DNA sequence: GTACAGAACATTTTGTCCGTCGA
DNA sequence: TCGACGGACAAAATGTTCTGTAC
């Protein structure tokens, strides 16, 4: 007797061939159903569930995914550089927001200061296990940092926000969420959604956790002074070591040879357009620090970062990387 | 020197 | 405000020792006596929320336990004229049996385009008050909107056909994910995919949508000022004002309200950016000799008034948040 | 005489309404 | 009187079988 065919997406034993792919009775009506049915099927986990004949109906959003990984329309003990990225990921940290005090712009903003300070020291650590950067010297260990802190920052907090609150709330801190009536606050609402861009991006992208681990190393290591780094020639092999990381990422999310290709120009058009939400970040964060009226609160730390960065971008001496324009 | 003594320490 | 500490869904009261909601009281019930394998399919924290709680049992019951458990109208409003004239959906006349091109859909929705800028000048010509403004105003405000117009609503019809996450331009011709990836189209559809997100993000009301979009043609007026610019500021604030009654209709609270109003005001402004940016593609691709798309008669007439009326500065675009 | 698409029935999993019973 | 338990009932989500139809 022959041996069983295997569903290409649940791993179940297969009932033919449906719509293009080797796929069982289960898989077939649940993708009949998930593409006629109008559904925006959210993911519990990270875009990246293993689906088996146990937990397909576990995740509809990873196994509608899969769907189209497989191409339905009408050992690993070895690791790898994104294993230790998963590994060397910074904790949540708590803001610690009195949510028994009536909110205020002062106050929210001034907490979250006093937050990224504490973050900023996380993302430190962080870029010292990245493999590489130690490697480099400490003048361009500082610069990079200094230069890229705010995409750091912005993409995390996205990525939080995704995650934890459907893409609506910018979730700051388990303590902290920016709430609808927190953003229509004075001087809230315009800061807030261009960090909810970036987490509207991640969700209309459905973006995995690998692949947002390497866009997150790549936003370190994508603002360069204009004329270079001490270390410059190392600073390009390891930049061109995590895009084929990223490729990498994408191989295993796609399983196709033409979608991985049209996968990878929107994620790295993704890290293009984090340049913009980070101008417009710093922009109205640079006003705020410079506005003695408004007299909000920044750390030793971030306060540090603010003043040695404010005549650098004001002098153009910010090569800004690109992988589509230029 | 306050984020160049984070990066220095062990 | 009772919230369940497992789903954050709306509590119903103390269940097995924790303050959890209906669905979550049986949930653990059935989960404790039916003794079961429940896998997590990802790394053990997922997120469990009202969406989401249907999604990973085991980590349902596994926050279960951490939580402690155990055992006569006759007379018109304005918004109801509105919605009378608001414009019947078009075709693109898009045949889908012959493979997809850059050319061949810019083309197809520019032709498209051109009659939704028909129907939106009879629109114009039907909505209350607009008739009364002097005939070189009426034309001077459907030229400076005509892409915020066609914006907006084509960022209704995407949200209300889907979600975000698509550009629904007509029932025919739809841009999914494989067409926006086409030579040049993604940076283009990339703002009008916002206009969707927003309304999306937002959950717009079909009488807020309506009083957005008539708004949204009195958003832009010239900086010499139009010539029924006493009568215009008179239209525009009626309008306001029918938004806010719009709103009424809605949710009811005053500071909610309020909150609503700041945030629908703040999306009427945002149009006049994706607009710019809407109008610096299409003008550049206009002017291009290489691409040769071509524009019909209607739409070619507005974008050569428009180019140098933008150049000079006389379009004096309205806020209502002014930062 | 096989092999699929879709409809029809079916099962599984999840959520609500309601009467009971102790305080 | 209120509030929680669980049973009874229901809705949502998933899965199988039957049928038509193209070879
Ligand atoms: C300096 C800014 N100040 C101003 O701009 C201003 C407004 F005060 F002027 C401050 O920025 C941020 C930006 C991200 C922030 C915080 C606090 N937590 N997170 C965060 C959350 C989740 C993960 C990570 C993260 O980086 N995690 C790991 C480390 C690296 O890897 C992962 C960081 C502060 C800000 C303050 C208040 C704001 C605001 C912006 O924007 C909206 C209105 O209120
Ligand atoms: C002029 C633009 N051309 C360029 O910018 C370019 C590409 F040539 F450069 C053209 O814009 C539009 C904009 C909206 C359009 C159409 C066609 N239908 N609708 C539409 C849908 C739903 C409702 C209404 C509407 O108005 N309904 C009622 C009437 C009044 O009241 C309401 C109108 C074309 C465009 C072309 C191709 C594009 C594109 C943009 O964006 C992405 C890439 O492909
Ligand atoms: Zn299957
Ligand atoms: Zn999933
Ligand atoms: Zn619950
Ligand atoms: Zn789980």
């Amino acid at each position: 007797g022959p041996p069983p065919k295997l569903c290409l997406v649940c791993s179940d034993e297969a009932s033919g061939c449906h719509y293009g792919v080797l796929t069982c009775g289960s898989c077939k009506v649940f993708f009949k159903r998930a593409v006629e049915g109008q559904h925006n099927y959210l993911c519990a986990g990270r875009n990246d569930c293993i689906i088996d004949k146990i937990r397909r109906k576990n995740c509809p959003a990873c196994r509608y995914r899969k769907c189209l990984q497989a191409g339905m329309n009408l050992p690993q003990l070895t690791p790898t550089l994104v294993s230790l990225l998963e590994v060397i990921e910074p904790e949540v940290l708590y803001a610690g927001y009195d949510s028994s005090v009536p909110d205020s712009t002062w106050r929210i903003m001034t907490t979250l200061n006093m937050l990224g300070g504490r973050q900023m020291i996380a993302a430190v650590k962080w870029a010292k296990a990245i493999p590489g950067f130690r490697n480099l010297h400490l003048d361009d260990q500082m610069t990079l940092l200094q230069y890229s802190w705010m995409s750091l920052m912005a993409f995390a907090l996205g990525w939080r926000s995704y995650r934890q609150s459907s893409a609506n709330l910018l979730c700051f801190a388990p303590d902290l969420i920016i709430n609808e009536q927190r953003m229509t606050l004075p001087d809230m609402y315009d800061q807030c959604k261009h960090m909810l861009y970036v987490s509207s991006e991640l969700h209309r992208l459905q973006v995995s956790y690998e692949e947002y681990l390497c866009m997150k190393t790549l936003l370190l290591l994508s603002s360069v002074p204009k004329d270079g780094l001490k270390s410059q020639e190392l600073f390009d092999e390891i930049r061109m070591t995590y895009i084929k990381e990223l490729g990498k990422a994408i191989v295993k999310r796609e399983g196709n040879s033409s979608q991985n290709w049209q996968r990878f120009y929107q994620l790295t058009k993704l890290l293009d357009s984090m340049h913009e939400v980070v101008e417009n970040l710093l922009n109205y964060c640079f006003q705020t620090f410079l506005d003695k009226t408004m007299s909000i609160e920044f750390p030793e730390m971030l306060a540090e970062i603010i003043t040695n960065q404010i005549p650098k971008y004001s002098n153009g001496n910010i090569k800004k990387l690109l992988f589509h324009q230029k | 020197s306050l984020l160049k003594k984070l990066l220095l320490a062990p």
